[PDB]
Formats: C-alpha cells, sequence, structure tokens
C-alpha cells in the first residue's frame, strides 16, 4: 500500500510540517498499519497528547488528535517553611516549565518531588496537594498546597566504641544538639544533613588534633521515629591509639629558601602528633613559597605511621613550580567608580610576580572602602602562555549613599525639622561628602563636610568640614577646619590639621570658674545680672597621633592603643591656650593561652592659657560614667560651680528654683552641677576572666572582667586661697575611685556592655550611677 | 530609570574624532594590530544619528 | 519568637463503656523511664517474677502477684543507657544497650554476670535459642553469643540505609535455623551453630521500607513486613513469596489461632484471614494515636495508646469493646503476653499489673 | 553613645483598598533606648518613588518625642 | 497584564507605542506573546516587545529578549535589525547614572559593556555591509574604541603617578597594538617615553620620542 | 620631608644571580625564556630585543633596579647580552 496524503487538523501546538518531518514515514511513502502506529508513536514522542483516532479508507489517511488542556500556569498557597523564589526555582528545575505542557502524570510527578524535596530539608510529615483548572486555548492554571509539622527534633546524639574522651564533651562541639538549656534557649534542634557531614569532620579532627592518628570514623547512620517527628544520630568511632610526633623531613624541588623551610619545619620529638599542627604547617610552606612569587606551589605530607611503637614521621614534599607574574588587573561590574579608585586601594602591583597573599590583601582592602556588597575574584592563566596570570576583581556596587528628611511635634516640645544627605563615593569619585541640619525650637544646627582619602597617592588623606552650631548659656558657634590625616607605618597612623571657629557666648550665669575667664579675657562684665556677651574669634591648629596594634581588633587579647590629640591656637585668636590629651589601652594575657588578660587604660588631659590669657572654659575636660570611671554619672566627677548671687537672674520664680531667684540666696552658691577642669587623670586596672558557665562555642564572646577604677578632674588655677570657705578644686589629690564587674556581650543585638560599680571612694557632690549599660565602646 | 539620558537617544556619540593611524618614523615598523580591529570603511547611504528610524522594520514580520 | 504546626489531625479519642471494669491490680514505679526516647526497653517474665528495668541503668525483679521487688544493681559507671527488651531464660537475664554493652545477670540474686561489647548499639532485645543469645545491633550486625560468656561464636553482616527507621528486628528461630528482619527491606535467615547464611529476601521496593519488626514464623510460613511495605508470607524452605498484601505495618504483629493480626501506618487495628490479604475486620478508630503491640490476654486484643489508656478489642469480632484506667503518662513500648496475666511498662517507669 | 532596641507587632489599616493597602503597614512596637527609657508607639508605612514614608506615634514611660514623621532612601 | 479575547490588543499596543505610552506597549505586548505564542503574533511581536524594554531603559530584560530572538531564529530576514539593538542596548548600559549631568566624563568605569558592545556593531558591519544601519554602526565603533582607548589611557596615567613603571610601558604598549589609530593612543606615548626614561632605557625613551616627533601636529 | 607608608613597589621578571648566569651566548630564544621566564618587556617596535628588568623601591625611601638587555637575530638566536647589575643613576 502507499499513501498519497495525509489528513490533520488542530495542530496547536506543532504544525503539520514539523510533524511530518519528526514521523519517520511520510506522504509518498510505502506504509501499512504499522508503519502507521509507528508515526503515532513518534506523535507520542514529540508528544502532543495520547489520545487519536486514525482510519484507512483509500489512497489517504485520516488521523486525528483529541486536544487537551495542557498549557499550565503554576501558583502555590504560600510556604511557611520555604522562600518563594527557593520554592519556584525548584518547581521550574524539578520540570513545571510555566506555559509548556502539563498533565495528570505530571502533577503527580511534581508532588512527590516537593514532597520528596520538603523531606529533604527535614519536614519528613510534610504532605503536598496539586490541583489543576482548564482555561481556554488549551490553558490551565496549576495550584499546589502543603501540610506541614514542625521539623524534626534530634534527639540523642550517641557517640560509640570512644574512650579516650567522654560522649558529652564529643556531641557539645557538635552544631547540631541534644539539649538546649534552660538559657541560650535561642538553641534549637534542628537537623541539617549538610552540617551533620561537617560535625563529623569536627569530629575527626578533634580526635587527629588530639593525636590519634591512626583514628577512623568507620561507620554512621541516621535514624526517624514510627511518628516521623525525631531524629537519632549515631557515630562509631574506632580510635586507634595516641602517637607521639617523629622529625619532620622535607625534600623536593625547593627552589630555595630550605634553610627557612627547615626552620619552618623544626619540631621537637616529644610532641603529640597533631592534625591541625601539620595542616597548619603545611598551609604556611605554600603561603612562604606565595610570598615569594611561587604563587602555584605543589604541597603534600604523608604520615609515615609506625605500628612497633605509637611514633609517626611526617614526610613532605615540595615543588616551587614557575614563578607566576602578573600580566594584567581587570576590575568587572566597577560601575559608577573611578578605575583608579580601585586600583590606588587595592595592593597587589600589576606587572610584577604574583604574591598570592597581596591579592588577598587587596580583597580585604577592597572590603574595607564599603564600597561593594561582596569583592569576588580569580586569577586566570592567559592562553598561549606557561607563565604569566591575569588577576581580576568582580564587585557588586553596594548602595553607598543615603538620603534622609524628618519632622516633628508636640506642644510641650515644639516644632521639630530634620534633614540629611551622605554619599560616600560621590559620583565615583570617591569623596565622601556629608551634610546635615536640625532645627527645633531653640537649636539651630547644620553641617558640611568633604573627605578625600587620597589627596597623594600614598595615601594622604585631606578633609575638610564646616559647622553652624547655635543653642539658646545661649551660644552662637560656627567655623571651619581642613586636616590631612597619612599613615607612617602599619600600626601609626599620624594626622593634622588647622581650624578656625567663632563663639559668641550670652546670658551666661555669673559663677568664679567662668567669670575668671573672662576677667582674663580682658572682659569685665557685670557680675550682679544675668545679662552679658563675650564674642570671640578663634584659629587653631590641630594635631593627633594613634598608635595601634591591638591583634583580635573585636576583644583583643594582646597589643596597646595609644591615642594622643592636642590644639594650639596661632597669634591672631582672640584666645590664647593649648591642650593635649594621652588615651592609651595596654592589654597583656596572664596565662599562656589567652584565656586570661589584664587590661590597665589611662586617660590624661592638661591645656592652660598662654601669654597671661586663660584657657575658655568651653574647652574644659570631663570625666565620669561608662567611658572613663563607671559608677559615677556621666561626666559629674570635676568641680562643681558656685555661682555669684544675681537675684535679677531668669524670668520665672515659679520653675525649679535657682541660685539667687527673685527671692533667693545672697550669698556664693555652693552648686551640686558640674563644671570640667583643665587637668584630667583618669586610670582602670581592669583583669579578664571567663565566667562559670562557658563553652567555647561562645566564650569567645561573652568578654567578663573585674575592674578598679581611678579617675580625678581639677581646675589648676583655682586659687583656693582667696576662696576660703569652698572645696579645693585646685587639689589634685581628691582621687575618686571605683571597683566592679563588666560583661561585654556581642549577641547579635549589639556589641552590648553590662556593668555593675561601687563607688568606694568619693567626695561630696559626685551623683552615684552604679548601674550602667553601654554599646560599642 | 537611570540611563533615561542614553536611551532618547544622545548625538554625543558623533563629532567624535576621527581615526588616524601614526606612521612610523624611518628605521622602524610600528607594533603589528592584534584586535579590536579597524573597522571596514563600507559607507554608503545609510542614514546616521537622529535621522535613523531606530523602530522596527515597516513591517515587523 | 516561636510557632509550630501540625498534618495528621489524630482521632479525638473514641471511647465506649468499661464494660469488663479491667483495671490496675497493682502498679510499681522501677524508676525513670525511657521518656520521650523511642527505644524497646520492656520488661519480661520468668517462673512468676517480672524483671523491668530503668534507660538509666537501674533493674529490678518483681513478684508478679504483688510487685515488691527483690534486686537493684545499677550497671552502670560512677548512664548506662540500658535499653533493648529485658529476655529471661533458666539462669540468666540478659539485656541490651544503646552504648554497645550486653549484660548478663544472674536470676538467683540479680549480681552481674557477664558484661561484653558487641558491634554497636543493640536496640533489639536478645533472644535465647540453642543455647546461644542473638543479638542484632543498630550496625547491621546479628552477633551470637556463649550465653555462659558472652563470647561471640559468629557474626552476620546486612546492608544498612541511609536513613532507617529504627533498627530493632530481632531474629526469631525453627528447625534449628534463625531468622531475621533488617533494614533496606531484606528478610534473611542464617543457621544456629555456625553463621551460615540461608536465603534472603526483599520485602518491596525501597521510599524507607525497612523490615523493622520481628518475623513470627508458623507450620514454616514466615511472616514479614514493613513500613509502608507490603506484608508478606514465606516458605521458610524456599522464601517463595505464598501471597502479599498492599497493606504496611509500623511497630508489631501476632500469630495466634492461624489468624494475623496487625497494627497499620495509620494506628488502625485490623486482622487478615488464614492466608491472603484479606480483612475479617478494622478498627479504624485509633488512627494517628501512636498504639503499642497488640497482646491476646484471654480472648481479648489489647493495645496500649500513646496516653494512658488501655484499649479492649475482641479477638475474632469487629468489636471495640473497653477502655481502661488512664495510666501515667501513657505507654511507648510493647507489653509482655504473659500467661492468665498482663504487664506494661508506661513511658514514665510505671509498670502496671492488670486484671478483669 | 546613643542606643536604641526595639520589638513590634503588625496589624495593618485597611483604609486602603486591598490592591493599594498591599504597599501599606501599620505596626505597633515597644523599645527601650539610653540617651534610660521605655517608651511605646503606633507607626504607619508606606512607600513611594520618594522611597518609603513613615508616620509615628509615641508616648515615652519616662516622661518628648511623641509624634515623629521620617522619611530614608538610600540613593 | 490585561485580558485579551481579541488579538488587537498588537494595534492598540502599536497605537501606544506610536503615542510613546512604553508602559502600555511593554504591558500589552507581554500580554499578546503570553496569549497569542506561537501565532503570527509572534515574530511581529518580539520585535516590538525589544523595542519597547529599549526605549523603557529596561535593558537587562532587552538583553534577554534579544539574545532569545537570536536563539530561536538566527536567520530571520531582519536579524541585522536584531544585532544592531544587541550593539545599542549594550552601549546603553555603559552610559549609566546621573555621570554626564555633573559634566563626570565615565570613560574610566569598566568598559566591558563598551567592549562587549564593539563586538556586536562589528559583528553587523562585517555581516550585513549592504544595510541602512551600517552608517550609524561605524559612528558607534568609532566612538566605542575611542571610549576604550581613553580607558586604557587612564589606567596608564595612573601608574604613571605610582611609579610603576613596567605597568605603564606594558599597557601603552597594548594601546599601540591593539589601539594605534585613536587620538588616547597619540596622547599616551609621553607616558611611554617618560617611562623608559625613569627606568634608564634611554634607547626606547629615543625611539618613542623619534614617534611622537613624527606624529604630533 | 616625606613619611608616608607606601607599600613595596616592585616591577617586572626576578633575577638572582644563579639565574642570570645561565645566559651565555648563543643560546635559542626558547631556551632564554625556559631559564629566566618569559619576558615581561619586549622591543614592540621590530627588533628582537628583550628588557629583563628587575626593579624595586623598599621600605621608605630605598630604591634598586638591576636590567638586562638580550638581543635576538631573526630566527631567534640570541647574540649579544647588555646586563647592568645598578641603577646606573
Amino acid at each position: 500500500f502507499v499513501v498519497k496524503d495525509i489528513h490533520f487538523e488542530g495542530l496547536q501546538r506543532v504544525a503539520v510540517g514539523a510533524a511530518l518531518l519528526s514521523m519517520p514515514v511520510r506522504t509518498g511513502d510505502t506504509v501499512n498499519d504499522e508503519d502507521i502506529s509507528n508515526t503515532i508513536r513518534a506523535l507520542f514522542a514529540t508528544g502532543n497528547f495520547e489520545d487519536v483516532r486514525v482510519l484507512r479508507d483509500g489512497d489517504t489517511l485520516l488521523v486525528q488528535v483529541k486536544e487537551r488542556p495542557t498549557i499550565a500556569s503554576i501558583t502555590f498557597s504560600g510556604n511557611k517553611s520555604v522562600k518563594d523564589d527557593m520554592l519556584k526555582q525548584n518547581l521550574e528545575a524539578s520540570g513545571v516549565r510555566v506555559g509548556e505542557s502539563l498533565d495528570r502524570t505530571t502533577i503527580a510527578d511534581i508532588e512527590k518531588g516537593l514532597e520528596d524535596f520538603y523531606y529533604s530539608v527535614g519536614k519528613y510529615s510534610a504532605s503536598v496537594k496539586a490541583v489543576v483548572t482548564p482555561l481556554p486555548r488549551n490553558r490551565v492554571d496549576l495550584k499546589l498546597v502543603f501540610q506541614e509539622g514542625v521539623s524534626a527534633e534530634i534527639q540523642q546524639i550517641n557517640i560509640v566504641g570512644n574512650h579516650a574522651f567522654t560522649t558529652d564533651e564529643l556531641i557539645s562541639h557538635f552544631q547540631l544538639r541534644d539539649e538546649v538549656p534552660w538559657w541560650n534557649v535561642v538553641g534549637d534542634r534542628k537537623y541539617q544533613k549538610q552540617k551533620l557531614a561537617g560535625d563529623l569532620e569536627t569530629l575527626r579532627s578533634y580526635y587527629l588534633d588530639r593525636g590519634y592518628a591512626r583514628f577512623n570514623i568507620d561507620s554512621t547512620q541516621v535514624s526517624l521515629t514510627p511518628d516521623k517527628k525525631g531524629i537519632y544520630v549515631t557515630v562509631n568511632i574506632t580510635e586507634g591509639d595516641q602517637y607521639k610526633l617523629s622529625g619532620v623531613e622535607v625534600s623536593g624541588n625547593l627552589a630555595g629558601h630550605s634553610a627557612e623551610i627547615e626552620q619552618l619545619t623544626k619540631i621537637e620529638p616529644g610532641e603529640l602528633y597533631n592534625g591541625t599542627k601539620v595542616t597548619k604547617m603545611e598551609d604556611d610552606i605554600k603561603k612562604l613559597l606565595g610570598r615569594y612569587g611561587y604563587a602555584y606551589p605543589r604541597v603534600q605530607s604523608m604520615p609515615e605511621i609506625n605500628d612497633a611503637d605509637k611514633t609517626v614521621k611526617l614526610r613532605v614534599n615540595v615543588d616551587a613550580g614557575n614563578r607566576f607574574y602578573v600580566r594584567k588587573i581587570r576590575f568587572e561590574g566597577n560601575d559608577t567608580s573611578k578605575d583608579a579608585v580601585l586600583r590606588r586601594e587595592m595592593r597587589q602591583m600589576e606587572g610584577a610576580w604574583l604574591g598570592s597573599d597581596l591579592v588577598d590583601q587587596g580583597k580585604e582592602r577592597l572590603n574595607r572602602l564599603g564600597f561593594f556588597e561582596t569583592v569576588d575574584t580569580d586569577t586566570q592563566r592567559v592562553p598561549g602562555s606557561p607563565d604569566q596570570v591575569d588577576v581580576v576583581y568582580k564587585v557588586k556596587e553596594r548602595n553607598t549613599g543615603s538620603f534622609n528628611f524628618g519632622i516633628g511635634y508636640g506642644t510641650e516640645s515644639g516644632v521639630s525639622f530634620q534633614a540629611g544627605v551622605q554619599q560616600d563615593n560621590w559620583l565615583g569619585t570617591g569623596y565622601a561628602v556629608g551634610i546635615n541640619g536640625t532645627k527645633n525650637d531653640y537649636q539651630t544646627y547644620a553641617e558640611l563636610s568633604v573627605t578625600n582619602p587620597y589627596f597623594t597617592v600614598d595615601g594622604v588623606s585631606l578633609g575638610g568640614r564646616l559647622f553652624y552650631n547655635d543653642f539658646q548659656y545661649t551660644n552662637k558657634s560656627y567655623g571651619t577646619c581642613v586636616t590631612l590625616g597619612f599613615p607612617i607605618n602599619e600600626y601609626n597612623s599620624l594626622r593634622a590639621g588647622l581650624g578656625y571657629v567663632h563663639n559668641s557666648l550670652s546670658n551666661m550665669q555669673p559663677q568664679v570658674a567662668m567669670w575668671r575667664y573672662l576677667y582674663s579675657m580682658g572682659e569685665h562684665p557685670s557680675t550682679s545680672d544675668q545679662d552679658n556677651s563675650f564674642k570671640t574669634d578663634d584659629f587653631t591648629f590641630n594635631y593627633g597621633w594613634t598608635y595601634n596594634k591591638l591583634d583580635r581588633g573585636y576583644f583583643p587579647t594582646d597589643g596597646s592603643r595609644v591615642n594622643l590629640t592636642g590644639k594650639v591656637t596661632i597669634p591672631g585668636s582672640d584666645n590664647e591656650y593649648y591642650k593635649v590629651t594621652l588615651d592609651t589601652a595596654t592589654y597583656v594575657p596572664i596565662d599562656d593561652d589567652h584565656k586570661w588578660v589584664v587590661l590597665g587604660r589611662t586617660r590624661w588631659g592638661y591645656g592652660d592659657g598662654l601669654g597671661g590669657k586663660e584657657m575658655p572654659f568651653y574647652e574644659n575636660f570631663y570625666a565620669g560614667g561608662s567611658s572613663t570611671v563607671r559608677g559615677f554619672q556621666s561626666n559629674t566627677i570635676g568641680p562643681k560651680a558656685v555661682y555669684f548671687p544675681h537675684q535679677a537672674s531668669n524670668y520665672d520664680p515659679d520653675y525649679d528654683y535657682e541660685c539667687a531667684t527673685q527671692d533667693g540666696a545672697k550669698d556664693l552658691c555652693k552648686s551640686d552641677d558640674a563644671v570640667g577642669g583643665n587637668a584630667m587623670a583618669v586610670a582602670s586596672l581592669e583583669f579578664i576572666t571567663p565566667t562559670p558557665f562557658i563553652s567555647d562555642k561562645y566564650a569567645n564572646s561573652v568578654r567578663t572582667s573585674f575592674f578598679w577604677d581611678m579617675g580625678t578632674v581639677w581646675d589648676t588655677n583655682w586659687d583656693s586661697s582667696q576662696y576660703s570657705g569652698y572645696p579645693d578644686y585646685s587639689d589634685p589629690s581628691n582621687i575618686r575611685m571605683s571597683a566592679g564587674i563588666a560583661l561585654q556581650w556581642m549577641s547579635p543585638l549589639g556589641p552590648l556592655v553590662f556593668s555593675y560599680a561601687q563607688p568606694f571612694k568619693k567626695y561630696d557632690g559626685d551623683k552615684a550611677e552604679q548601674f550602667q549599660f553601654n554599646i560599642g565602646k | 530609570s537611570r540611563y533615561k539620558r542614553q536611551v532618547s537617544g544622545d548625538e554625543a556619540y558623533l563629532e567624535a574624532a576621527p581615526l588616524a593611524e601614526l606612521h612610523a618614523p624611518a628605521g622602524m615598523i610600528l607594533p603589528v594590530t592584534s584586535g579590536d580591529y579597524a573597522i571596514p570603511v563600507t559607507n554608503g547611504s545609510g542614514a546616521v544619528g537622529k535621522a535613523l528610524d531606530i523602530r522596527p522594520p515597516a513591517q515587523p514580520l | 519568637f516561636n510557632s509550630e504546626e501540625d498534618v495528621v489531625k489524630m482521632s479525638p479519642l473514641p471511647t465506649v463503656e468499661n464494660q469488663f471494669t479491667p483495671t490496675t491490680a497493682w502498679s510499681t514505679s522501677v524508676g525513670s523511664g525511657i521518656g520521650n526516647f523511642y527505644s524497646n526497653l520492656h520488661p519480661a517474665l520468668a517462673d512468676n517474677v517480672v524483671y523491668a528495668a530503668d534507660r538509666a541503668g537501674l533493674v529490678k525483679a518483681l513478684n508478679a502477684d504483688d510487685g515488691k521487688e527483690i534486686w537493684s544493681v545499677s550497671l552502670a559507671e560512677k548512664p548506662a543507657l540500658l535499653s533493648g527488651g529485658v529476655t529471661v531464660s533458666g539462669g540468666h537475664v540478659y539485656i541490651g544497650s544503646e552504648k554497645a554493652q550486653v549484660y548478663a545477670l544472674n536470676t538467683s540474686d540479680g549480681t552481674v554476670a557477664w558484661q561484653t561489647k558487641v558491634a554497636g548499639e543493640a536496640l533489639s532485645r536478645p533472644v535465647v535459642s540453642d543455647g546461644l543469645v542473638l543479638i542484632h545491633t543498630s550496625n547491621g550486625q546479628l552477633q551470637a553469643l556463649n550465653e555462659a560468656d558472652g563470647a561471640v561464636k559468629w557474626t552476620v553482616n546486612l546492608d544498612m540505609p541511609s536513613l532507617s527507621l529504627r533498627g530493632e528486628s530481632a531474629p526469631t528461630t525453627a528447625f534449628g535455623a534463625a531468622v531475621v528482619g533488617g533494614d533496606n527491606g531484606r528478610v534473611s535467615a542464617v543457621l544456629m551453630e555456625q553463621g551460615q547464611m540461608i536465603w534472603q529476601q526483599r520485602i518491596s521496593q525501597a521510599r524507607l521500607s525497612d523490615v523493622d519488626t520481628t518475623p513470627v514464623v508458623v507450620n514454616g510460613v514466615v511472616f514479614a513486613l514493613a513500613y509502608n511495605g507490603n506484608l508478606t508470607a514465606l516458605d521458610l524452605r524456599s522464601g517463595q513469596i505464598m501471597w502479599k498484601r498492599e497493606l504496611g505495618s509500623v511497630n508489631d504483629f501476632i500469630v495466634d489461632g492461624n489468624r494475623i493480626y496487625l497494627v497499620d501506618q495509620n494506628d488502625r487495628v485490623m486482622a487478615l484471614t488464614i492466608d491472603g490479604g484479606v480483612t475479617l475486620w478494622t478498627q479504624s478508630d485509633l488512627l494517628h494515636r501512636l498504639l503499642t503491640s497488640p497482646v491476646l490476654y484471654n480472648g481479648n486484643l489489647v493495645v496500649g495508646d500513646s496516653e494512658g489508656y488501655l484499649h479492649w478489642i475482641n479477638v475474632e469480632d469487629g468489636r471495640f469493646v473497653a477502655q481502661q484506667k488512664v495510666d501515667s503518662s501513657g505507654f511507648q513500648t510493647e507489653p509482655v503476653a504473659a500467661d492468665g496475666k498482663l504487664l506494661i511498662q508506661a513511658k514514665d517507669g510505671t509498670v502496671y499489673s492488670i486484671t478483669r | 553613645a546613643m542606643a536604641v532596641a526595639s520589638l513590634e507587632f503588625i496589624t495593618p489599616t485597611p483604609f486602603i483598598s486591598d490592591k493599594y493597602a498591599n504597599s501599606v503597614r501599620t505596626s505597633f512596637f515597644w523599645d527601650m533606648g539610653t540617651v534610660i527609657r521605655m517608651s511605646a508607639g503606633i507607626a504607619l508605612q508606606w512607600m513611594s518613588p520618594l522611597g518609603p514614608l513613615v508616620f509615628s506615634y509615641a508616648q515615652p514611660f519616662k516622661k518628648a518625642e511623641q509624634f515623629q514623621f521620617n522619611i530614608g532612601k538610600t540613593w | 497584564v490585561p485580558d485579551n479575547p481579541p488579538n488587537e490588543i498588537y494595534a492598540t499596543a502599536q497605537q501606544k507605542l506610536q503615542d510613546g505610552n512604553w508602559r502600555q506597549a511593554i504591558t500589552q505586548l507581554e500580554a499578546l506573546d503570553n496569549r497569542y505564542p506561537f501565532g503570527p503574533y509572534s515574530q511581529q511581536v518580539q520585535l516590538d516587545l525589544i523595542y519597547a524594554y529599549y526605549k523603557n531603559a529596561d535593558l537587562p530584560l532587552a538583553q534577554a529578549a534579544i539574545d532569545r530572538f537570536i536563539r530561536l531564529n538566527p536567520t530571520h530576514p531582519n536579524i541585522d535589525y536584531v544585532m544592531y539593538m544587541r550593539g545599542l542596548t549594550n552601549m546603553a548600559l555603559d552610559d549609566s547614572a546621573l555621570q554626564g549631568f555633573f559634566g563626570v566624563d565615565r570613560s574610566d568605569r569598566d568598559p566591558q559593556h563598551a567592549r562587549a558592545a564593539f563586538s556586536d556593531f562589528s559583528k553587523l558591519v562585517r555581516g550585513y555591509p549592504n544595510s541602512q544601519y551600517t552608517t550609524d554602526a561605524t559612528k558607534r565603533l568609532v566612538f566605542l574604541k575611542d571610549r576604550l582607548a581613553k580607558y586604557e589611557y587612564s589606567v596608564a596615567e595612573y601608574y604613571t603617578e605610582r611609579g610603576a613603571w613596567v605597568a605603564v610601558v606594558n599597557r601603552v604598549e597594548g594601546m599601540l597594538r591593539d589601539y594605534p589609530d585613536t587620538q588616547a593612543t597619540r596622547d599616551a606615548l609621553p607616558l611611554m617615553e617618560n617611562a623608559y626614561r625613569q627606568m634608564q632605557m634611554n634607547a626606547q625613551a629615543e625611539k618613542v620620542a623619534k614617534i611622537i616627533a613624527a606624529n604630533s601636529s | 620631608e616625606r613619611v608616608v607608608y607606601r607599600p613595596d613597589i616592585n616591577q617586572g621578571n626576578y633575577l638572582t644571580a644563579n639565574d642570570v648566569s645561565k645566559i651565555r651566548v648563543g643560546m635559542t630564544q626558547q631556551q632564554v625564556a625556559y631559564a629566566l621566564g618569559t619576558p615581561l618587556m619586549s622591543d614592540p617596535f621590530g627588533t628582537n630585543t628583550w628588557f629583563y628588568v628587575f626593579r624595586q623601591q623598599p621600605g621608605h625611601e630605598g630604591v634598586t633596579q638591576q636590567t638586562l638587555t638580550l638581543t635576538f637575530n631573526s630566527s631567534g638566536v640570541l647574540t649579544n647580552i647588555d646586563n647592568k647589575p645598578a641603577l646606573s643613576g
């Protein structure tokens, strides 16, 4: 038989010609019902529909397909334990391509696939139901809906065959947990498959670090309870024996450096074997080769374990390879940022030997910009060269700027208005511009600031700032400064600058510590009534220094920090004075492991007039509160004012009663309100010891200490002789001390600080605040 | 969208400086060209700049 | 800071008048119990003495008529995780542990006879036959031990899934040959004297389908079943599948009067006819409420709840018939089919003797 | 130094059609801060091409910041 | 976005596109594309949808739609138009953000979108030299090569300040072999002369001096 | 005075005494590249000469440079050496 024509109707998804070319036998071929059935199989292989009718009644064949809704829209009823994008991408990867094809068999498949996914995440109780409805033009809409219990609690993790260490010490280092105590209840019994495997690697590493070189995790299994809501984890250990390390022998094509490689691998023959020791030792070897430019060394460490005695010798094989040169650096994704803004701060040098530590130090320094969400990196060899590498950094531009506006209200407070605009990386120039501005019923403030962190290509930052700061004692002030800050060493920053500030003090209450200054300035104000002003212009040279080699950065264990700042006015200022600050923190460990530490912090300040003028009272030093000595109200430690009686005072006697209200006092009021001194000397000695409740999962994060504080502030030219009746503020010996406890906690909501302090040594008027709280000190 | 200055079509890519190949002095030759190569001159009647109708062809199918 | 969810919505405690007044005759507290830790620690009987233990390690022997204990030993260092059914034969009580120990105790005074490490935790109850103790461990190893010494005579290894139900599958013996279950759906048998392998059979497709349940053997027919698997009957001589049912099972089953009594994964109870997977009756009542092993006592099938109740079901009729007291924190391990008696241990460490 | 910590529970206002109420939130919150004081507050939020906008009413139990309007956008 | 019983969605959407209501156009074209994916309004629709995405400045989606078209119909009779739009979409990603409003010459920012664009337009005019687009595409190519060369000079300028004299010479040599005829290469020759001189490589310094002295205006 | 902390400037090929003593008249060009590594600088203007430069500015203000210029005839055979061990400033 021969077929002369083929009939089709519909063809909604696929044209007749595409079917005929897909079919094995075609118009004009010799065919029989077996061949026609093979064409129907070809229709099924392309996958239109399974329901068909076929008729032969002549030299032409008729075939019809029963087209049925297949072109599916997908929706899910929400998802209380998986993310929407993960759900949809799992669905699409599982196979339900939106608008491709969908069938009752595929609906069963996707149900089971999502079920098995849900079981893979660990909500083994979960159920998935999928329903479809049909739509004109062969379309369907598919909804699937989920039910689940709480994901199963792991019961007792148990280790078996162990004898060197107790089971509770082994599982306590797991990230899976048997128990969550009454405290730190943030822990959870969530099984994770990938974390269980990591916990086996932690168990293996612990035994190798304890020196059981023969150790083997011979087997493990996990089990689920019948009600499908609880999990057991069991691990089998073969411990072998504890081993002693014999001296390392190093061999292979070391391209020199062999004397340093020797020094790096010398180990005394009495030490235990240790897994992290060999891996740390191997890592130094390849990093040492890297530093000299052998960017891709080959190194292997092989343990020669003995059985006749408990000794093992490490064999380390090294070859240096080629001395790769960085023939290109590229930055990709560096939209909206000047390239020099990256190249200037990335550290590895193009056209030079590849220090792989220098490439990674670049990656760190780019992150310290904060301009980028992530700094990915690659190094790739140029095709057709054995010897040369292109370094590439790939960055995601973080949205660096911020813009803010706001308003406030309340009859007891008045109108409030606030604004702000910040943009680190201004137009990508790497300048940091920042404007602020605030108004209330009384205060006005505005600030404009610019820093150019590379005024000179070596990293000399230059800054510039303007401020207006207007308050109502009434004080309108405004000014400027410009600064240069340039590092002199890795540990040792230095900076300098010039400033200008104007001050317009007015209606300040008459008091000795302030009037002494005004008389020294050659102003002779009234003492009897609160009507005065003292305008001045001032020009200053500002300097500072910062030594900082603190090891850990977060909670340093060892090292020291020393900040210094100072001011002199320059001739032409109305004020003529100088001031100096020294501000230090030394850490020294008092155990060989850095478990126990003691601090000594100190602050020293000083200032004086020059040329017979006097230091302006608004620059006076203050002490007390969390920053300085604990257990005293913030700043209240200095000498307290004594007001002159000025019964022509502020308007209303119904307010909180002033010194010399309209009906008030008539002598010098020894105040309860603190004023700073021109001199300052604070110390604290602080012992760090771990809590009774540590475990190493968090003992690094709850820095607890016992401290002794010692503070004073004094007013070096308060002429005690003339004021016989009032306590001597010129006496530096009024040292006031406190002790207490402190607890520094890094938990997610912030670097909290808790403290309680007892002022075992204080004087009249020192407002005590024993319990204190702070963040981020 | 940030590109709003660009997709509305600037003229500013015109009057870019014309290309001019360097000529070597005697006793040397310039490096051999290795990429991003000189485009064939292909001068013709095609429109340029804002005269070019960026829309899809006069019949879309 | 917290949230919770649920799926199965278990049955709302169907209940009926306690017609036969079944009630505790006596009860004793041995100590703590298994608590939340699913583990087949259950008491056992010999010569009118009932023996019971606390998963912490403490073990007692009690008189069955009145419940006063005669022993106390710790089995522990100065917890043992003592775990697995107490088994008793003649001079010796045998107990497993989740710490790879098997303990033997003297039935005359409760002194520790001997202790030997087995390959992994012995979640199976020990079983004594032919003068040997057989233990099945979670590492998939049958081990046969000398009853006077615990010395291993032979050992046999089985395939372990990457995820299982608890691998108890305690062995059984007939004609001097052992039969055992296992994970990954394997039935197997071995020669008791030497551990030679006999035929093995794959119960079903596998997705968990562990044959976690002890296979009973009667007249040469082995019955075996699995979680989401199939119940099957097997020729002890050849392992030919006599018949199957698509009914799975989850904890235990019993053959008595050549009739099959089951607990489905849906905590429903049914009896199946002599051969072929067809039900005489189904009690669909207790759905998704964890049921203990059903015990046939004095013509009534007794099953314990996850909570305090004991439910009484007719031996051949499709009737649910009685509901005893709400015993303390309910049950999670199999009662013992003692002759003319009942003994069941609650989750908390309270043991109960029941009469009607 | 300034420190603030806050916790809140949501109950959105349906004043506008669900379509526009999808871009709206209403929330009730408690906070503690040292500047030590504790406070409770009511908040309304909306989003626009201008960025996100908040209007808020609050009472500090130590009694003030009792009425605020706020905007804050990254660029 | 809307219910479209009739294909009339294409005629009114074309009117919205002619009106430049790009919002309306993309949403109605997307609806038409989703509802009539295999009719005559498919090839006829993808082109307008590409054009609407470009004018909407929705360039990541424009890339995907153009990439889809070239993959699904590599021989369409106006595929040269699709190549021109490929280059123009990639070139539109180069002039990103508010720069130029402040007068920022952003020619130093990441050139990869520019370098891609140059590949696309060069592929066009090499393939279809009779097309009307070749005049603009060649104007687009001369700007794109000068913009790349200004980038390479910018890095040569930076390493001149950092004094990484090998990094200077090795890149300005790269310009002479990859970008010889641009003005930025002619501006770079002093940096090569300087770099050779600081390295005491006077012979090369004199050679580059002979080059520049022969080619200065 | 200048005192700012520059990182170490380093540029070009690494040189050592035991690597330069490998080069002698009449070697083929691939042998030089094998002994010293690939030339990070060459004459692009159409004469086959390689400029192995080793340069450092260590620490505060020290400067050092070695230059090794190699001249090859066509087909890549070495004809002459010009080694300067220190910067002739």
